């Protein structure tokens, strides 16, 4: 999870 | 042009095509025509009564596609129309408007982080590249004050940034300004009176609730009251002398929370909830539709 925008990864 | 706060796109589980408009006079939300292609990490702005959705990425069940799209929404017809595409895809873009022209700043394409900047002429439906920033920046905050464009914070691929820079159109030239007191990528950046605010964002370790503002005259940044919620990739706009922050991600939840900052009292209040929580929206203010 990208901690800046919450998107997956 | 100023009556509704429009929020376009965003992300929750996947990129969204929602276009919804909030009416601060009566507390009402309207669902409007969906974007033709879902996107998050896009920016919104308004020129000559039209709403523009710029850049972003469609983070979808069937792939991730960075967007070079410029799409125009007409509140009078409640319809989206494609406009001329940028030179390059720009996810987590920042946008500002100077004298009727839209500036698109930084953003990412695949593993590349842009320092490039381009400017759109609505009358001519044409983009042209201008001087690039001094620094590569994605998740960059942008605002315009006194016909100067500011690029604030961001992520250069390696480090989140507290640095900021200012573009002088008559010289096609960028210059460093005083860095913020806090490293922020994905902050909300906006202008209220003589001050550039940077609210929230991500410092590399936590989503932030802190808010600082730059006085262009003193060249200093000063913290003001923090937001009630920590949030990054929030949407931000100004309406009737107040700042509104919309959604974002707090390290736990995709926020539906909308907060309003009153500079007179130096306080934040909760004003409404979006119809569903989401991050990475584009936001702007213009006339009510039909």
């Amino acid at each position: 999870q990208n901690e800046e925008n919450g998107e997956q990864e | 042009v100023g009556r509704l706060i429009y929020t376009a796109g965003g992300y929750f589980r996947q990129s969204l095509s929602y276009l919804e408009a909030y009416n601060p006079s009566n507390g009402s939300w309207l669902r409007l025509a969906d974007l033709q292609v879902p996107r998050s990490g896009l920016a919104g702005c308004v020129v000559g009564g039209l709403l523009y959705a710029v850049g972003g990425r469609n983070n979808s069940p069937d792939g991730n596609t960075d967007s070079s799209a410029l799409d125009c929404y007409n509140p009078m017809t409640n319809q989206w129309s494609p406009c001329a595409s940028m030179s390059v895809p720009r996810n987590r873009i920042g946008v500002g408007v100077i004298d009727g022209h839209i500036y698109a700043v930084g953003g990412s394409h695949g593993c590349i982080h842009h320092s490039s900047v381009e400017r759109y002429e609505p009358e001519r439906d044409e983009w042209h590249l201008v001087a690039p920033m001094l620094t590569r920046r994605i998740g960059v905050g942008v605002a315009v004050l006194n016909r100067l464009l500011y690029a604030v914070g961001g992520f250069d691929g390696t480090n989140r940034l507290n640095s900021a820079e200012c573009y002088y159109p008559e010289r096609n030239e960028w210059r460093m300004i005083t860095p913020m007191n806090t490293i922020r990528s994905g902050a909300g950046v906006c202008v209220l009176h003589n001050c550039i605010y940077a609210a929230g964002g991500y410092d590399g370790q936590d989503q932030l609730n802190s808010v600082e503002r730059y006085d262009v005259e003193t060249e200093t940044w000063t913290f003001v009251a923090p937001m009630r919620h920590h949030r990054s990739a929030l949407g931000i706009t100004v309406h009737q002398g107040k700042i509104y922050v919309l959604g974002g991600y707090d390290g736990h939840t995709f926020l539906d929370s909308v907060e309003c900052y009153d500079p007179d009292s130096d306080t934040w209040s909760e004003v409404t909830r979006m119809t569903s929580g989401r991050s990475g929206v584009g936001v702007a203010v213009t006339m009510e539709p039909c």
